[PDB]
């Protein structure tokens, strides 16, 4: 009854870390629920699961506070996820990349990066060709 | 000094009081609509985070240009935006939008509503998923974060 | 002529004009006119910007894909106007304040910023300079408006010695500051002005960007018929249906607009002056809810 | 011979008949039209596009094609009388935004390779 | 014929080709030919001037009573003396069948509307005259339906460019929407996808 | 067979025309209605708590595309130009021309996507697994010119997202 | 019932066309020539009208 | 091996770079231009030729049906390796 639900939301409050864990999460994710720790990533992120959620709210992730230049206390993105946490997040897969790792290659980005809209970094397209035509040249020399 | 902190105080206040409030009026002018309403739906539940579902155009922050502008209809979608009040931000959805898309050798269509009225989010897809209008909306908030207006009329 | 700067298409929205410009000032009531006339026939157009990036949004669809460039800048630093004219064969200098703030006096804005605008666009190699001064702009005027436009003026020829100085009267139009704010009212009979068209001033532009021989020449844009102010306030409160800036500005519209005629025009860039009887409707059918006025020649 | 169905006119002049019927309305309609849009144009020269209009067509010595034009006109007058169009759809006849065109050959060869 | 191959009817073949004979009986006046495809579709092809009877007859004798106008479209083929071809495909419930109509055109020459016949090809005569030209007399309110107003040519002929003549904009300078000549940042590209070596022998044409 | 939605007759006897009345002046469908909404207010909500949830996909979703590249590094697409030739929406263009080694590469690949549809036509059309549409949805822009991807572009999403793009194709090729 | 007029057909003023695209473009009419690296000769049994080729430049932004 | 032109952009792998006096560098200022660090021509060349003893060899591009049509690669010109056309894979019989 009402006794057993308090108990599991001061069990909420007591799995993040006390008073303090509980606000951050609160005010980061508007979200409180707990959930076994499934992977932690390069970057920061944490990655959770609960398997007695419904589809969709069973897997999860706590954003990292710093991404590789900008605070991100508030200023979240899905864009940040890496490749293999986000094929485990978006359920295309029921493998984390913690029981099997992806294929390791030589040109793989080893440094993710999130949408770089808006930042001097952004893409600025361009003609990757060369000249078609090529135009005379005029002799540095007179001619009388 | 204590003139420029209250400014940039100030700027953040209504910065997020105008990003954590955008009320949308949508184009449903084709398909991409549908994704809009389902992004509308209790799935993603836009309302959330502030913003309502189909705000009058005479109270609208963002307009959600969600399909095919055609030659025919330019004109009142012009209108429709010249009517909005000011601040006021405008969302290119789908491909349509974006650039024509797959009608954009045609006669009767507008290559990109970006001829019409200036667009500050682009969201690509044919059509976009409710979860990339949302995260276009997200990045429009945080666009509406970055900006400083007080600080620019304090400095001039 | 660099063949990535050869004018190519049917002078349109996508076509090329080979004309690269930097247009400062570009956020204001002639910058808009002159950056679509660029766009408009497919020139590359770069807008330095001090404000707010939403300030400068209704310069975007003004052009092709890629056709207009924003950069920041502002006007006590060399480097900013250096990277934003570096690449550009004409600059244009649109840069002016009505009113004086805490951080730019008239000195700022009239004088020091177009002299440093026109070095910098001559150490890099940029072709023409265009720069914009007032008609009635001389040393020895009462307000520090015309006085600091006359010595920015002679700074500008000495640094940029073939620059275009075009020195327009009074423009009005319909984001103007002439016919909005004598409009929005709700001494005489000595005054006579000579307004003259937005549209008028940014074609003129635009074909002294054009013209080859118009290198070094100075121009004076004015309206084809002069006004006493009376007879003219009058007619604006007329068209409007209504019954009939601190200090600087007063002094500066109970002047008398001055007289030229050793100076070129709009005809000799082949532009006929329109009448502001036509563009007056227009321009004060939003202060609503015939008899044009006498003028003197 | 060349025996033909007709449209409306059996000859050239019910056609005329028809052309200074249509011309009678479009000279009529202009002042309402230019109040009630509240273009910028005067009557006279809303008038004056009115008849350049008409002109274009003038070489035509076919009566169908002539009312076929006349009904065109008339579907034209249709929809700015019941105010279909907008203001863009009306001043899409002045061509206010395209530059001029030099028919002069030297003009013509320096601009480009259009002839 | 194996699995691949689409199963042939030759039961509806006889059916629609005794009905085809039937018609072309009964109105020799303005039917010129009469044609059963190999998927059992049953065409009939009739002068301009027989539009009204033949397609009443088709809706009210009581062996046939097409009640339903399921589409009434052109096809321009600019080869032709006659150059627009108008269909009428009709549907009978009480026979659970379905009839074509042909019938000849050219620019100039009107078609009798057949909005008495069935109102329901009102809409699709204006859709015609707005993407073809032709113009149909007696029809109630014949007008553009589908294009821009004061849209000039008909986009549907085959001699309209693809992308039009004019395109729109919005001009500050002016402050509404403009049409101008239509430019294309990147032009269409036009394939050649044709090939040599004829595919269907059956539909060789005699070398004249 | 057909079914009728609306052939019932209501029975006039004393207590039927009784029930009736009393539907109408006590609004008993009305507090029906009522009910069912009060009853769907106490049971969960649907909503997802995005970004840190995310809605299910699938390998074969068709999102951002991306240029693969052989084991060894090797760029894998050959210009045939197949993918290019079957764009339904004329998004692709290419220009290519021999390598300093003689190698069939490209020197221009764009694909524009303002103008892609997304069907996925370019990746079923590619014979050696060079262009693939990935898994990436969220790439959102402010402006329309970064939308207008070259091959720096593409090559670069490829590098960034080969893993999940490999596994999904590993996923998903027996259907192929 | 018939005109029986006699004239020329000339539809010039009812397909909506540009008038400089009317009486600048030249219009050829040919038989297509067969593929010189194939064999078949099914693309040479039509007539095609096609037009003269206009001026194509290079687009500033993607080339 | 990403090189950088005189005006200091990075040339990419298809060797383009702005010159000098091209004024559409414009667009780069205040971004950046994107440029592929990893060039392909490089790392194939950077790969070992296998030696077979035999004078057809049969390529795929690893994977099986994963890779690039299968191809025969002929191996008699001794002066010369075997490449795939397709995958860039250099070949060779054991000379000596
Ligand atoms: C009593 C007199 C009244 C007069 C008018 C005063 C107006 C009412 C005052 C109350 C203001 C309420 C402010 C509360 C805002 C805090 C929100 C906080 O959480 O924002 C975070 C912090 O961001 C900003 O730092 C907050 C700026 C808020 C204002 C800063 C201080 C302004 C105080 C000045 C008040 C003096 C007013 C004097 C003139 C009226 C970022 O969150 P956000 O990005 O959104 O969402 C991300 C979503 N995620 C987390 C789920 C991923
Ligand atoms: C022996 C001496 C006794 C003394 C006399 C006592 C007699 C009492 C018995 C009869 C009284 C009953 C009357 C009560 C009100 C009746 C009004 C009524 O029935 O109107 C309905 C219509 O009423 C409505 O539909 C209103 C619905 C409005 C929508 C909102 C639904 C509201 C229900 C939610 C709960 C309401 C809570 C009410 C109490 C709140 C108290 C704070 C009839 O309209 P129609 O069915 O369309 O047919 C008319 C054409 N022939
Ligand atoms: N009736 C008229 O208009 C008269 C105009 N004059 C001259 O014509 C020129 C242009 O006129 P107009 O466009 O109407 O003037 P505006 O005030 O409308 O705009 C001028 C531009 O200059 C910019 N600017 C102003 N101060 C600075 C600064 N300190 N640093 C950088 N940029 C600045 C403004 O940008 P921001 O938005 O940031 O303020 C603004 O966009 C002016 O030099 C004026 O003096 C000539 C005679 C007629
Ligand atoms: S953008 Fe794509 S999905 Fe949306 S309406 Fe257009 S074609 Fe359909
Ligand atoms: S997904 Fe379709 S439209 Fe997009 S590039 Fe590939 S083939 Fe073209
Ligand atoms: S189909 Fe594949 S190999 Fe062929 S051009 Fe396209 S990407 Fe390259
Ligand atoms: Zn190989």
């Amino acid at each position: 009854e009402l006794v057993q639900v308090l108990r599991r939301g001061l069990q909420q409050v007591s799995g993040h870390g006390g008073l303090r864990g509980y606000l951050r999460v609160l005010f980061r994710a508007n979200d409180v629920r707990v959930g076994t720790l499934v992977g932690e990533d390069k970057y920061g992120n944490k990655y959770y699961e609960d398997n007695k959620q419904f589809f969709g709210r069973h897997r999860w992730v706590i954003y990292t506070t710093e991404m590789n230049g900008r605070d991100t206390f508030w200023d979240v993105d899905g864009s940040m996820v890496p490749p293999e946490w986000h094929r485990w997040l978006h359920c295309m897969t029921d493998d984390p990349p913690t029981t099997k790792p992806p294929t390791a290659r030589k040109y793989i980005w080893t440094n993710h990066k999130f949408n770089v809209s808006g930042t001097p970094q952004q893409y600025v397209p361009y003609s990757t060709t060369r000249k078609k035509i090529q135009e005379w040249v005029p002799p540095s020399t007179p001619y009388k | 000094s204590r003139g420029e902190y209250v400014v940039a105080k100030l700027d953040d206040l209504v910065n997020w009081a105008r990003r954590s409030s955008l009320w949308p009026m949508t184009f449903g002018l084709a398909c991409c609509a549908v994704e809009m309403m389902h992004m509308a739906a209790p799935r993603y539940d836009m309302d959330r985070f502030g913003v309502v579902f189909r705000a009058s155009p005479r109270q609208s922050d963002v307009m959600i240009v969600a399909g095919t502008l055609t030659n025919k209809m330019a004109p009142a979608l012009r209108k429709v935006y010249d009517q909005m009040p000011e601040p006021r931000y405008v969302v290119s959805m789908g491909s349509c939008a974006n650039g024509g898309g797959y009608y954009h050798y045609s006669y009767s269509v507008v290559r990109g509503c970006d001829r019409i009225v200036p667009v500050d989010i682009y969201v690509p897809g044919c059509p976009p998923t409710a979860e990339a209008l949302l995260y276009g909306i997200l990045q429009l908030q945080r666009k509406i974060k970055r900006e400083k207006r007080l600080r620019i009329w304090y400095r001039r | 002529l660099h063949h990535a700067l050869i004018p190519h298409g049917k002078g349109g929205r996508s076509s090329v004009s080979g004309i690269v410009a930097t247009v400062f000032g570009a956020t204001g009531f002639l910058g808009r006119y002159v950056v679509n006339h660029l766009g408009r026939m497919g020139s590359q157009v770069i807008v330095p910007y001090r404000c707010e990036p939403y300030d400068t949004m209704h310069l975007r669809p003004m052009g092709d894909l890629g056709q207009i460039i924003f950069m920041e800048w502002n006007g006590k630093d060399k480097d900013s106007i250096r990277k934003v004219v570096e690449h550009s064969n004409v600059v244009i200098n649109l840069v002016g304040r009505e009113w004086e703030t805490k951080n730019f006096d008239f000195e700022d804005v009239f004088v020091k910023i177009p002299h440093a605008i026109a070095q910098v666009s001559k150490e890099a190699g940029v072709e023409k300079l265009i720069h914009i001064s007032h008609l009635n702009a001389d040393i020895k005027s009462p307000s520090r408006y015309l006085r600091s436009k006359a010595v920015g003026e002679k700074e500008v020829r000495a640094a940029f010695p073939e620059a275009t100085i075009i020195k327009p009267s009074d423009i009005f139009g319909r984001e103007d500051r002439f016919l909005n704010y004598f409009a929005s009212m709700r001494l005489g009979k000595e005054t006579v002005k000579q307004p003259v068209y937005i549209v008028d001033v940014s074609k003129g532009i635009i074909n002294a960007i054009k013209d080859p021989d118009a290198k070094g020449k100075t121009f004076a844009f004015v309206g084809p018929n002069r006004y006493l102010l009376f007879d003219l306030v009058q007619y604006i409160f007329a068209v409007a249906y209504r019954p009939f800036t601190t200090r600087d500005k007063v002094e500066r519209v109970h002047m008398s607009d001055m007289t030229l005629p050793h100076l070129p025009g709009l005809e000799d860039l082949g532009i006929q002056a329109t009448p502001l009887e036509l563009k007056a409707i227009e321009v004060l059918r939003r202060h609503r809810t015939v008899k044009p006025a006498k003028t003197v020649n | 011979g060349t025996s033909v169905k007709p449209i409306f006119s059996r000859d050239m002049n019910e056609a005329k008949r028809r052309v200074r019927e249509l011309y009678r309305a479009w000279y009529r309609e202009v002042p309402n039209t230019v109040h009630l849009f509240q273009l910028d144009i005067s009557v006279k020269q809303g008038r004056d596009k009115v008849r350049e209009m008409f002109m274009k067509n003038a070489h035509v010595t076919d009566p169908r094609v002539v009312d076929l034009l006349v009904i065109k006109g008339k579907m034209e007058l249709e929809e700015t009388i019941n105010v279909w169009k907008q203001r863009t759809h009306i001043m899409r006849f002045f061509h206010e935004t395209e530059a001029p065109r030099p028919t002069d050959f030297l003009s013509k060869f320096y601009v480009g390779h259009d002839p | 014929t194996r699995p691949t191959i689409r199963p042939r009817n030759d039961v509806v073949h006889k059916q629609l080709s005794a009905f085809g004979q039937y018609v072309a009986e009964i109105l020799p006046k303005y039917v010129q030919q009469v044609q059963v495809s190999c998927f059992n579709e049953l065409e009939i092809f009739i002068h301009p001037d027989g539009v009204i009877p033949v397609l009443t007859f088709l809706r009210d004798h009581t062996n046939a009573q097409f009640k339903s106008l399921a589409d009434l479209t052109a096809v321009d083929v600019p080869t032709r003396q006659n150059r627009f071809e108008i269909v009428y495909n009709l549907l009978s419930l009480r026979f659970n069948s379905r009839i074509r109509v042909k019938t000849y055109t050219d620019e100039l020459t009107p078609i009798e509307s057949s909005v008495t016949v069935y109102k329901a090809a009102n809409w699709y005569e204006r859709e015609i005259w707005d993407m073809f030209g032709v113009f149909f007399a007696n029809h109630p309110d014949l007008r553009r339906i589908l294009t821009d107003y004061g849209f000039e040519g008909h986009p549907f002929r085959k001699d309209f460019p693809l992308s039009g003549y004019v395109e729109l904009r919005y001009d500050d300078e002016v402050k509404r929407v403009v049409a101008e000549p239509v430019e294309l940042a990147q032009e269409f590209r036009k394939f050649d996808l044709n090939s040599p070596w004829e595919a269907f022998p059956a539909y060789r044409q005699p070398p004249e | 067979t057909y079914k009728f939605v609306n052939m019932r007759e209501p029975s006039m006897d004393m207590k039927s025309v009784t029930d009736r009345a009393a539907q109408t002046l006590l609004w008993t469908e009305l507090v029906r209605g009522l009910g069912m909404t009060l009853s769907y207010l106490f049971r969960e909500p649907a909503t997802i708590n995005y970004p840190f949830e995310k809605g299910p996909l699938s390998p074969r979703f068709r999102g951002e595309h991306a240029l693969r590249r052989y084991p060894s590094g090797e760029e894998r697409c050959i210009a045939c130009k197949l993918c290019e030739a079957v764009c339904p929406a004329q998004a692709i263009t290419i220009e290519a021309e021999p390598r300093a080694d003689g190698s069939r590469r490209t020197t221009r690949y764009d694909i524009d996507m303002t103008k892609c549809i997304y069907c996925g036509f370019c990746q079923e059309a590619c014979p050696v697994d060079a262009i693939v549409e990935g898994p990436n949805f969220e790439f959102s822009t402010e402006t329309h010119e970064e939308l207008l991807y070259n091959k720096e572009k593409l090559l670069n999403n490829g590098d960034k997202w080969e893993a999940e793009i490999a596994a999904n194709i590993q996923a998903d090729y027996l259907y192929r | 019932q018939l005109i029986a007029v006699d004239e020329k057909l000339d539809i010039t003023t009812l397909t909506g066309v540009p008038e400089e695209h009317i009486k600048t473009r030249k219009v050829r009419i040919f038989v297509p020539a067969r593929n010189n690296m194939q064999s078949g000769v099914n693309n040479t049994k039509k007539w095609k009208m096609e037009f003269d080729t206009r001026e194509r430049w290079e687009n500033p932004l993607m080339g | 091996g990403v090189r950088t032109s005189p005006t200091g952009e990075k040339v990419t792998h298809t060797g383009q770079a702005y010159d000098d006096g091209d004024y559409r560098r414009v667009r780069f200022s205040d971004r950046q231009k994107e440029v592929n660090e990893n060039f392909a021509i490089d790392l194939i060349a950077e790969q070992p030729v296998s030696e077979v003893g035999s004078r057809v060899i049969s390529c795929d591009g690893g994977g099986g049906a994963l890779g690039h049509p299968r191809v025969y690669i002929n191996l008699d010109k001794e002066t010369k390796t075997g490449t795939c056309g397709y995958c860039g894979l250099q070949f060779r019989q054991p000379h000596h």
